[PDB]
């Protein structure tokens, strides 16, 4: 059930450019951190609910 | 001084956390060095910035410049320089024989061309003139080429730009 | 265009700078020049799409 992500911003750099490049790196890092926390929380919730479901059953 | 894109130069410098200035023997010939300003006082005498070298006419002339500085070793080299925006036409002629001197600092990857514009800015600390601070970073294997016909404030060396964990903040 | 003695790469010092102008339907494109012009031979069909770019090996 993935979603299309055809076009995105450039996420790798080989030069120092200034404030816009730093902003792009910052938004990339914030998105990655938020999605990592979301994934960890989702896995923990699903594991807890599965372990409790297969015990209440 | 006023720095075009100041918020980017500040972040670029603050991310390295190193002020290891290394003097390099440049090829400034035919012009006088060590310009003197009265608003800058060091040791109760007129002075100027230590890192930036303010060049001026020598013997009522200012020959065009073409200097180069290759980067051999395996680290980047950051050059901080600037361009002087004078107050009036008289203040431009008194310092340089050229009234509208172009400047051009080029690496192999890209170039920067700047035209100083004369203008009567409001006086701050009893001086109307301004300077604009730029910066060029040289990758390993590239060379830095500086060409100028006036209004040049050259570097004395280079800063050791490197990746690091440093940062900047504003507090009291 | 600004004349300048850039370092020689492939034994040529000169450079070219590439721009781009997009014309909407109903508009016209007008080109005026007095020198240093590198003109187009035609136009590219810019359109919305799902394409993308990437850098790999
Ligand atoms: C253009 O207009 C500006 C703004 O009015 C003028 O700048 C101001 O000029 C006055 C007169 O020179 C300055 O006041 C006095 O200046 C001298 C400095 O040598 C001195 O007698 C006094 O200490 C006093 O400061 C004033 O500072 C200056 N700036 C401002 C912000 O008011 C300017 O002179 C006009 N003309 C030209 C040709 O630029
Ligand atoms: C301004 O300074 C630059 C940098 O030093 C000079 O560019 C370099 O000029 C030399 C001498 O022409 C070039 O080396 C030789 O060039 C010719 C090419 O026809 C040929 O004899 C050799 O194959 C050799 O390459 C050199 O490539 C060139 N570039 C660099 C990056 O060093 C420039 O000539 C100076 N003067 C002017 C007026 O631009
Ligand atoms: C640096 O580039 C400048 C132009 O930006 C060159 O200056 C020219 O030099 C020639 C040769 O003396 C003069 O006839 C021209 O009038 C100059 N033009 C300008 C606009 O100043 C200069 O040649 C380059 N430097 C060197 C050392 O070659
Ligand atoms: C320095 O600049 C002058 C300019 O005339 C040039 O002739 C000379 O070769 C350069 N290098 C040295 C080491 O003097
Ligand atoms: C300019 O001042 C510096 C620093 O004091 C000195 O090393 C240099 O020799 C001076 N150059 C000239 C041309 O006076
Ligand atoms: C300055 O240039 C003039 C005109 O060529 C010459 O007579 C004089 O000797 C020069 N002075 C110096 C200090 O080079």
């Amino acid at each position: 059930k993935t979603n299309e992500k055809f076009h995105q911003i450039e996420k790798e750099f080989s030069e120092v450019e200034g404030r816009i490049q730093d902003l792009e790196k910052y938004v990339e890092d914030t998105k990655i951190d938020l999605w990592s926390y979301n994934a960890e929380l989702l896995v923990a919730l699903e594991n807890q609910h599965t372990i409790d479901l297969t015990d209440s059953e | 001084y006023d720095v075009p894109d100041y918020a980017s130069l500040r972040s670029l410098v603050a991310s390295s956390g190193t002020l290891e200035f290394k003097n390099e023997s440049f090829n400034w010939t035919g012009v006088t060095q060590n310009g003197t300003s009265s608003a800058c006082i060091r040791g109760s005498s007129s002075s100027f910035f230590s890192r930036l070298n303010w060049l001026t006419h020598l013997n009522y002339t200012y020959p065009a410049l073409n200097v180069t500085m290759p980067n051999n070793e395996q680290f980047d080299k950051l050059y901080i320089w600037g361009v002087h925006h004078p107050g009036t036409d008289k203040d431009q002629i008194f310092l340089y024989a050229q009234s509208s001197g172009r400047i051009t600092v080029s690496t192999k990857r890209s170039q920067q061309a700047v035209i100083p514009n004369i203008g009567s800015r409001p006086r701050i600390r009893d001086i109307p003139s301004r300077i604009s601070i730029y910066w060029t970073i040289v990758k390993p294997g590239d060379i830095l080429l500086i060409n100028s016909t006036g209004n040049l404030i050259a570097p004395r060396g280079y800063f050791k730009i490197r990746s690091g964990k440093s940062s900047i903040m504003r507090s009291d």
